[PDB]
């Protein structure tokens, strides 16, 4: 199979190992209780969290004393989030271990540098969202996705655009490894005989343009919601091919091993950005 | 392509005022709006990106809104070192256009100029050329009108004025009008006046020389 | 703190080549889009190019596609503006800028638009075919008709120069406050001129010396003129 080490990327079960929509892949103790927590290997782009019937957005200082504010990391002295990168770089100028870091993962580490409740002994790290439109890192104290039984969902959405969802687990090389932007006139196909074929069962949605393909690909991902139970390792409808020509999203939940050159067609994944084409 | 329009154009006002600077555009760039300010000759300095969002450092006093077709920033207590050209910005499409910019200016009470006169140097005379100079100092509001006489014979393009920025603790304008004659047309005419009119002065001044 | 600091601007003749130089400090060079916009004299901003961070895709206004070329170097912390073929209607004032705030995304392109948090000082670029001409420097000397109420208004006229700038100071920085050095005016013959005075008490007029220091880079021209009645 030529198309082996290409497609390694987009084993997302592999190379992410968490759930997309609702990441909550591992647990840590803080002050003796066990919590969920975001552990996802690669960014999640274009990704965010809406506060069903509010006003109010998630990257907002959460409420210091809950509907009133969002769901981000309240003001501290010295001033932890949101940060700058050049703040950032600046901060841990002293550290051998961030010179060779990018952006994001200097985003996700920053926000791992933090002290859950003042236990010292915890692995527990707070998620955070990179956002593109300054280049601030928002740490999050709230590490919860989905509520809608304060009520929230995840989502992606014109406004959570230049936002990108970053676990304690995201690698320092995601460049290579991970997904971002999606594939022009490709196709996910399975290797079967010599030759790329189509992906035999998918779901076929109607989708006005590129954007909603990735969002439905991105509500039907895996979730690790409840409902070590209700973790899906990153199993999930994490993929899909958009036919630009019909208006058709096409998702499917069994990891492509090779691309089909069709020109009327977007190869996008739950983690690509919603918008993003090479 | 987006064409930003930026209105007005020139905006007088006092200190511990409120101005609007608006901006918009042909069709909708979302969101994707800076604006600067720009002290002459020195590089602009980013107040607002967004379109909301205040960059570290920009007094409070500074504010902006809007989205789609509809963008105004606004100043709520001017202070002396606001007094300065903002622009906008739009960066939702290439190609990123701009606003052709709004001059703030501050408004005082009005002053007459000082008016002098400068008859042309023996130095420049040796040359073949003579230029008579008229200086106009310290005055508001700009407008002022210079008409230059020879032996009582009105001039007509023949003179250019140039004017400077308002004064930073003045706010006064400075104007200089340059009379270019060669030196024969000079030494044919004896008397040169430059009259000046200006809200300033009751009635026209005249400033003048005689040859010699 | 961050600097952008530029270089390499000048007078070019039509048709002929230059590059600019943008040199950041301050922040990891290679974190940032970046921009060239070029600022007409007197009237507004025109964005020229812009370049990705790592230099791999770039982008040009209409007027400028295919004569100028944008790249950079981040080992260097630098970036260039390569430009050919230059018009008369290239001179403006280029500024570089450090593109922070992302924007709205450009398909098939792959670039997305920015607007810059820092500015360079800035470039002059005069296209022109005329030749650079030091200036001629003559006293506008005090008289009774500049002499008004203990205070005497001096000055001196830079003329016939080109390409701008020219700098002009009073006794080599001495007097700062009252000097008004005016805009400069383009002449029938293709030259610029400027005058600039100051205000003196009337009593030194005969005591004390006051010397004009004019200064044209462009033609290595730096001159001290002494006024007088």
């Amino acid at each position: 199979n030529p198309w082996t080490e290409y497609m390694a990327k987009y084993d997302i079960e592999e190379v992410h190992g968490s759930g997309i929509r609702v990441d909550l892949g591992e647990d840590a103790e803080v002050a003796g209780t066990q919590y969920r927590l975001p552990s996802g290997k690669c960014p999640v782009f274009g990704k965010g969290i809406i506060i069903e019937n509010s006003n109010t957005a998630f990257l907002t200082p959460v409420a210091t004393g809950l509907k009133d504010g969002g769901f981000a990391f309240p003001p501290t002295e010295p001033l932890m989030s949101p940060m700058t990168l050049d703040e950032m770089r600046h901060f841990y100028k002293d550290n051998k271990y961030v010179k060779n870091l990018d952006e994001l993962t200097l985003c996700s580490r920053h926000a791992g540098n933090m002290i859950p409740d003042n236990d010292k002994n915890s692995n527990y790290k707070y998620p955070a969202v990179y956002d593109d439109k300054d280049k601030k890192c928002h740490i999050l104290y709230i590490a919860a996705q989905e509520n809608n039984g304060f009520c929230f969902r995840p989502a992606k959405d014109i406004s959570f655009q230049n936002y990108a969802y970053l676990s304690k687990n995201v690698v320092d090389n995601w460049e290579k490894v991970c997904p971002r932007k999606n594939l022009q006139n490709a196709k996910f196909g399975l290797w079967v005989d010599g030759n790329c074929e189509d992906i035999p069962h998918v779901n076929e949605f109607p989708a006005i343009d590129l954007f909603e393909c990735n969002k439905l690909v991105f509500e039907l991902s895996a979730s690790d919601q409840p409902k070590d139970r209700y973790k899906s390792h990153g199993k999930g409808y994490n993929w899909g091919n958009y036919n630009t020509e019909t208006q058709k999203c096409e998702i499917f939940n069994v990891k492509p091993t090779c691309l089909i050159n069709n020109a009327a067609y977007i190869a996008t994944t739950a983690l690509s950005h919603p918008i993003e084409v090479e | 392509d987006i064409q930003m329009t930026q209105s007005p154009s020139t905006l007088s006002a006092s200190v511990g005022d409120r101005v609007t600077i608006t901006c918009r555009a042909s069709q909708t760039i979302n969101n994707w709006l800076a604006w600067y300010q720009q002290k002459p000759g020195r590089a602009p300095k980013v107040l607002i990106y967004a379109a909301s969002d205040l960059d570290s450092g920009v007094p409070s006093r500074f504010s902006a809104s809007g989205s789609g077709t509809h963008f105004s920033l606004t100043i709520s207590s001017l202070q002396p070192d606001d007094f300065a050209t903002y622009f906008c910005q739009q960066y939702n499409e290439f190609p990123v256009t701009f606003g052709q910019g709004t001059k703030l200016e501050l408004k005082r009470t009005v002053a007459a100029p000082s008016v002098f006169i400068f008859p042309p140097s023996d130095e420049q005379l040796k040359s073949g050329t003579a230029s008579v100079v008229c200086l106009l100092n310290n005055f508001y509001p700009r407008e002022a009108k210079v008409q230059w006489k020879v032996d009582n014979a009105l001039q007509s393009g023949n003179s250019q004025e140039s004017v400077t920025e308002q004064d930073s603790k003045d706010s006064t304008y400075s104007l200089s009008s340059t009379l270019t004659l060669s030196k024969a047309d000079y030494e044919k005419h004896k008397v040169y006046a430059c009259e000046v009119t200006h809200q300033g002065l009751s009635s026209p001044v005249t400033k003048s020389f005689n040859r010699g | 703190q961050v600097q952008l600091v530029q270089s390499g601007g000048g007078l070019v003749k039509p048709g002929g080549s230059l590059i600019i130089s943008c040199e950041g400090s301050g922040y990891r060079f290679s974190d940032y889009h970046m921009s060239w916009i070029r600022q007409v004299p007197g009237k507004g901003m025109e964005w020229v190019a812009d370049i990705t961070t790592k230099g791999d895709q770039t982008a040009y206004a209409d007027s400028v596609r295919g004569r100028f070329t944008v790249s950079r170097d981040n080992a260097k912390n630098s970036m260039f503006l390569q430009m050919n073929g230059l018009k008369v209607e290239d001179t403006a004032v280029y500024f570089c800028g450090r593109d922070r705030f992302r924007g709205g995304y450009n398909y098939p392109s792959d670039i997305y638009s920015h607007a810059p948090d820092h500015w360079g000082q800035g470039q002059l670029v005069t296209v022109s075919s005329a030749s650079t001409k030091g200036p001629s420097v003559f006293p506008l000397a005090p008289s009774s008709k500049s002499t008004s109420g203990g205070t005497a208004a001096l000055g001196c006229l830079v003329k016939d120069y080109f390409p701008e700038p020219v700098t002009v100071s009073w006794n080599s920085g001495a007097l700062t406050s009252g000097v008004h050095t005016f805009p400069a005016v383009l002449q029938s013959s293709g030259l610029y001129s400027l005058s600039s005075v100051v205000t003196v008490p009337s009593s030194s007029l005969g005591t004390q010396t006051y010397i004009c220091n004019v200064n044209h880079k462009p033609s290595n021209t730096k001159v001290d003129k002494k006024v007088e009645p």
